[PDB]
């Protein structure tokens, strides 16, 4: 507990650290030499009399912490803390935990930044991320060509001006996330056409009647994709400005149109905020391993004023109380002379109303003159009332590059008052003792039990955009429609709920509920580490707290055998029934079996070798009938009533035992993730990338996700095979975690992808969105679902039709591209959908043609030289399209080939 | 203490509205028949393990109410909830009217513990009886036996009789208890000895943390039913006084006219209380008899 400063003679910085208790200067050390060239260059040798050893509680209020790259669940964030608690920091040190890591940054006291010091208990850190996904909703308006003071459009200093200072500063702090950049707006008066229906609405005003037809239309510009080297964007942003009034304006109905309406009169911006938080509320489907925080950025040309149904801004603060992401900022400049983010209401005195939750910031241009005018003007040609929003005062608000650059987390530690009594009418207690086991069977049980992950209380999720009309503007998505309806609850009326969760020893954690806030309270696996677990999760969701040669791997061993089934595919005489003789002979060679250790297993063996080594020296196919007769004499597996186990082409795990535990639910949001393995062959995937030019279906298993020394966290996840087949076609994956922490799970994938890829073939991560409509359980509200048609030009038309478009597909397959049915795990089947090997691309099958869709998991990392560089996906677009609409012959040239047998 | 950990399974079901969970709740988390108020809606299926005198541990489930949470219990998931049961008990309330399908309830029960339990046993409860009055009592009490006795035709039950602002509670609990219990005749023997050779009025033993009656001897029988149940009332309430005092309790001494009764720790988890049938005697028997009895009980 020793703290030992070293400047030497007038160091404007110091250098400090830790030991345990120095007075006699005896022993010194080293542990690091970068930080000399990171602060000042001397070499000091043993004792050069200047190393002041001092108690020195000084301590660091407050300590920013940034990450990179990785995904990290708030409880980890919970264990750094935990093990941050009586330690010293400096700038710039790479703090490690577990396979977790932060960089340390400006670290303040109060008003000033400090080189180095130390913390202890009280001060305060805080989590940001460089690495973090987030979207960009640029309204558009009628005020966009419109001009301001100092000579230009709004559009031109958004776009140019904002964007670009963005991007270079996106370069300069070398940060890497993932963005949308999605264009939104509404015209009036496109009441109806042929069959252009369910994209319209309608507004209007109850204390005075007024009733309009209007109509929503969004354009996304690049959906989910990381990329460095930027501004691209802008020059696409150019072109769809200028596309823009002609694509908006004569587009599925036409009335007289009005486009492009006034934010301080209209505005569909509350509704894209609220379908932002669509978005992210399904943030556990799909999860990326690459990215920790959550942001959403609207640019709006508005002054600040927007003219706001009740329902939806009293929604969205019931919304933003669960995962505050929403960050705004205003391109048109003119601070004006008032509250500045404000709301009419529009409800079905004008009522205003002001926001504190959201983070409003302008954008002043780079000019220098006189007196900046706060005024527009246009020349026609002939009870309590309680918030005004005039007398609050305001200067002047920056851009707030800080909050977004390097986004934060949301917070650990809040105080409020405790769970008195009357409005919360309910506390329930659960005592759940636990009973430590040897044999992943007891956090779940009390999980289940205590919340069923808010089977108490209701998500408030009231926003369901059921319909969607695409346009076919081009190959990104196009949706433009209607929000479809909003079916509003309010709060659970006269009571709130808390409870109180004990652990029968010593412990309880007193949960509250309007935001769950907690109060933990202290009085194989122990005591502690389920006590600590069962917080984490808890914490997970809403977490603030008050204060005051075989190596015979169950995985690796049967990845590495189903290795070696291609290239082993692609002793006397039989009729003895003795069968005692090669049955008992078999060790006598080199066979190799699992005999030497593992548990559970003395003398085992793997179905697939013996087989081959029968046809190694008996006959070809004939050899399970044997096996199984062998089989009646000589086992593999527990209690068997079968066949020669699986005579061929099934995948087992470990666990020999599963024959003679709470599973999940899926109300309680699993973590899930499903990767992939498609069967590849190079010999296509190189050429078309250069120069040359054109037994159950599912399977569980909960597996200890740990190769380590740690003996401190025990840590499982359920695995699902939906394949016990595995013929030449797709393979997949799924993880189900509700769990420990996802790195070290990332880096098991990443080492079974190593030992895929070499000596084997590709494991990819796969999305598991099918080609979904938005308000399915999958799915985004973002996606177009691609059409292809087949312009053909030339008993039972549908069978034999789907058969000749696997013929298609599979030509594409031995030509360039491989395809594989993937054949998913919803009953009855619905769709038939096929994966593409060696690539980005989903095909399904329902006009006359067959739609398309493009994957977004690949992102750069996963990535060898079979797959990779998107310029592929889009000239196999290019290609397929060319293929598809009968260009030169070669549709009717594939006829002739067909024909001709 | 031989510590063989067992695992018993109970569960706790019967209509909604009158006292479903405030009952456990009371019982086990120290509560008072006026803060119980406050418990509310329950859901489906909540449970827990409740550690008791050591070895033994509850697998104590508690079963809402609602329709159609008792629907997705009989024609749904019924083989896990019904499986490997030990004791159910059959919370009956008195004000309800709908009575048929109550009954109707309680057949259907009767019949799924009957296809999925060969000898575990069902303790059907009439609580909350803290509205009528007394001769109105008798009656639908007695009412209540000889239906019951009727409709649980192929397999037995027991019906007791209850309410929570009473005592009769700790008495059926404590009967719930002493048959759940794995040993009795050790106990009893060791317990007749320490009765009749130091020649008490009456003995009692009991569990520390919850205080249900666990055994007793008497050799004075002019004490009718109702001794156990208001000695244990009244001394769980003076050990919910002294909760908000950070003090444990583990030792009183009283004597009176014709009275000496003293309480204290003999194990673990174990209360004593005794009276000693010689009023005029200090604490040195009480030393004595206490070096007496763990001598004997801590080698139990
Ligand atoms: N005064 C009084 N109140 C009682 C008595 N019995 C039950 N109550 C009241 O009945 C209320 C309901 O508690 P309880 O029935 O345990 O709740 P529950 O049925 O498990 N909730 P759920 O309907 O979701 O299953 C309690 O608040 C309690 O005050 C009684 O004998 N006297």
């Amino acid at each position: 507990i020793v703290e030992i400063a070293h400047p030497n003679d007038e160091y404007s910085p110091l250098l400090l650290q830790v030991k345990s208790l120095k007075e006699d200067l005896q022993k010194e050390t080293i542990s690091v030499d970068q930080t000399v060239t990171q602060v000042f260059r001397l070499r000091p040798y043993q004792d050069v009399y200047v190393n002041v050893v001092d108690p020195k509680d000084v301590t660091l209020d407050l300590v920013e912490l940034t990450f990179k790259d990785q995904y990290i669940g708030r409880g980890d964030m919970w264990r750094l803390k935990k093990s941050l608690v009586s330690t010293c920091a400096y700038i710039t040190q790479k703090v490690e935990f577990a396979g977790i890591r932060a960089q340390a940054g400006e670290l303040w006291v109060k008003n000033e930044k400090v080189m180095c010091g130390y913390i202890s208990e009280d001060t305060r850190v805080v989590f940001r991320s460089t690495s973090a996904m987030v979207y960009i909703f640029i309204q558009m308006s009628c005020e966009m060509w419109d001009f301001d003071i100092y000579g230009d459009l709004y559009f031109e200093k958004a776009v140019n001006g904002f964007l670009a200072d963005l991007f270079t500063k996106w370069k300069e702090k070398n940060c890497s996330h993932e963005v949308t950049v999605v264009l939104f707006s509404r015209t009036f008066y496109d009441a109806k056409s042929v069959d252009e229906f369910p994209e319209i609405n309608r507004a209007s005003i109850r204390q005075d009647h007024k009733g309009r037809f209007y109509e929503d239309f969004y354009k996304v510009v690049v959906q989910n994709e990381r990329r460095e080297e930027w501004t691209s964007l802008l020059v696409t942003i150019k072109k769809l400005f200028i596309q823009y009034p002609v694509l908006v304006r004569l587009e599925q109905a036409e009335g007289f149109p009005q486009g492009d309406n006034s934010t301080s009169a209209q505005g569909n911006y509350l509704e894209a905020i609220n379908l932002s938080f669509n978005v992210f509320d399904k943030h556990y489907i799909n999860r990326n391993f690459d990215r920790t925080g959550q942001m959403s950025v609207v640019i709006t040309p508005g002054v600040g004023v927007f003219e706001v149904d009740r329902l939806l801004m009293i929604l969205t603060k019931q919304r933003m109380i669960d995962n505050g992401i929403g960050v705004d900022l205003v391109c048109m400049g003119e601070q004006p002379l008032h509250a500045v983010p404000l709301f009419k209401l529009h409800n079905r005195g004008d009522d205003y109303n002001i926001p504190h939750w959201i983070n409003h910031s302008f954008y002043t241009s780079k000019s220098q003159l006189f007196c900046n005018s706060f005024t527009p003007r246009i020349k026609l040609a002939g009870t309590l009332s309680a918030p005004p929003v005039v007398p609050g005062f305001c200067c002047t608000v920056g851009v707030d590059w800080k909050s977004l650059t390097t986004p934060a987390c949301l917070p650990l530690t809040t105080d409020y008052f405790p769970d008195r009594q009357g409005l919360q009418n309910d506390y329930t207690e659960g005592c759940y003792d636990l009973l430590p086991e040897a044999d992943a069977q007891q956090v779940f049980e009390e999980f289940i039990c205590q919340r069923l992950m808010q089977g108490y209380q209701i998500i408030v999720q009231p926003k369901t955009q059921k319909p969607n009309p695409a346009v076919p503007p081009p190959l990104s998505s196009s949706p433009l429609y209607s929000r479809g309806l909003v079916s509003r609850n309010r709060p659970e009326e006269e009571d709130q709920y808390w409870l109180s969760m004990g652990r029968t020893f010593h412990k309880v954690t007193l949960k509250d509920k309007m935001i769950t806030v907690t109060r933990y309270l202290p009085k194989p696996r122990a005591d502690e580490d389920e006590w600590q677990l069962l917080d984490g999760f808890v914490r997970f969701v809403e977490g603030l707290n008050r204060i005051r040669m075989d190596s015979p791997r169950k995985d690796g061993a049967f990845f590495m055998e189903f290795v070696r089934s291609p290239r082993t595919a692609s002793l006397t005489s039989s009729s003895t029934l003795t069968e005692i003789l090669e049955a008992m002979k078999h060790p006598s060679t080199g066979v190799q079996l699992l005999s030497e250790q593992k548990g559970l297993s003395p003398y085992c063996f793997i179905s697939a070798e013996v087989v081959h080594w029968l046809v190694n020296h008996v006959e070809g196919i004939q050899t399970q009938a044997m096996a199984i007769d062998i089989m009646q004499k000589m086992l593999e597996e527990q209690l068997i009533t079968h066949a020669s186990g699986e005579a061929w082409r099934t995948f087992i795990y470990g666990f020999y035992f599963y024959k003679i535990v709470d599973d999940f639910a899926s109300f309680q949001r699993k973590w899930f993730e499903v990767a992939f393995v498609a069967e590849e062959l190079v010999h296509s995937e190189i050429p078309a990338f250069l120069l040359p030019w054109l037994v159950p279906e599912q399977r569980t298993v909960t597996l200890d996700v740990d190769v380590n020394n740690r003996t401190d966290r025990l840590e499982w996840c359920s695995c699902y095979y939906h394949g016990n087949f595995s013929l030449n076609a797709a393979f997949e994956i799924k993880l189900h975690w509700m769990a420990v922490t996802a790195a070290v799970l990332f880096e098991m994938v990443q080492g079974w992808h190593r030992k895929a890829t070499s000596c084997g073939f590709l494991l990819v991560p796969v999305l598991e969105g099918p080609f979904a409509l938005p308000s399915y359980l999958y799915g985004d509200p973002l996606r177009a679902q691609l059409f292809i048609p087949l312009n053909i030009s030339c008993e039972t038309y549908w069978d034999r039709m789907h058969l000749f478009q696997e013929a298609i597909a599979h030509r594409f397959g031995f030509v360039q591209d491989k395809y594989s049915a993937s054949a998913f795990n919803f009953p009855a089947e619905n769709k038939p959908q096929y994966i593409h090997v060696t690539g980005t691309v989903f095909l399904q099958l329902p006009r006359v043609g067959y739609n398309w869709a493009y994957n977004t998991m690949l992102t750069k990392t996963w990535r060898s030289s079979a797959t990779g560089d998107e310029k592929f996906a889009d000239r196999l677009l290019k290609d397929f399209t060319d293929f598809c609409i009968n260009r030169d012959n070669r549709l009717v040239t594939f006829w002739t080939s067909c024909l001709e047998k | 203490m031989p510590n063989t950990a067992m695992k018993k399974k109970v569960l706790l079901m019967g209509k909604s509205g009158s006292g479903k969970t405030s009952m456990r709740s009371i019982i086990f988390a120290n509560y008072i028949a006026r803060d119980t108020r406050r418990l509310g809606a329950t859901i489906d299926v909540e449970h827990s393990h409740v550690r008791f005198l050591g070895n033994l541990v509850l697998n104590l489930w508690d079963c809402g109410g609602q329709d159609t949470f008792m629907e997705n219990y009989f024609t749904s998931q019924r083989d896990n909830i019904f499986r490997n049961v030990e004791v159910l008990i059959y919370v009956f309330d008195v004000e309800s009217r709908e009575l048929e399908k109550d009954m109707h309830y309680y057949q259907s029960c009767l019949e799924a513990i009957l296809q999925n339990s060969p000898d575990a046993k069902i303790f059907c409860l009439v609580h909350k009886m803290d509205l009528v009055q007394e001769d109105q009592r008798d009656l639908i009490f007695k009412e209540r036996e000889e239906d019951l006795r009727r409709l649980s035709r192929p397999l037995e039950c027991a019906c007791f009789r209850t309410s929570i602002w009473d005592e009769t509670l700790y008495k059926a609990w404590s009967s719930i208890v002493y048959q759940l219990i794995p040993n009795v005749q050790q106990l009893e023997m060791n317990l007749r000895n320490f009765a009749q050779i130091i020649e008490a009025d009456e003995v009692l033993l009991f569990e520390r943390a919850t205080f249900l009656v666990i055994s007793h001897y008497q050799c004075k029988e002019q004490r009718d039913v109702h001794r156990f149940e208001k000695i244990s009332n009244i001394i769980k309430q003076f050990k919910l006084s002294c909760s908000k005092l950070a003090a444990s309790f583990q030792s009183m001494e009283v004597r009176n006219s014709n009275f000496a009764a003293f309480i204290d720790i003999f194990t673990s988890n174990t209360y004593v209380m005794v009276v000693m049938s010689d009023p005029s005697i200090p604490s040195a028997a009480t030393l004595i008899n206490i070096r007496n009895a763990r001598k004997h009980f801590e080698k139990l």
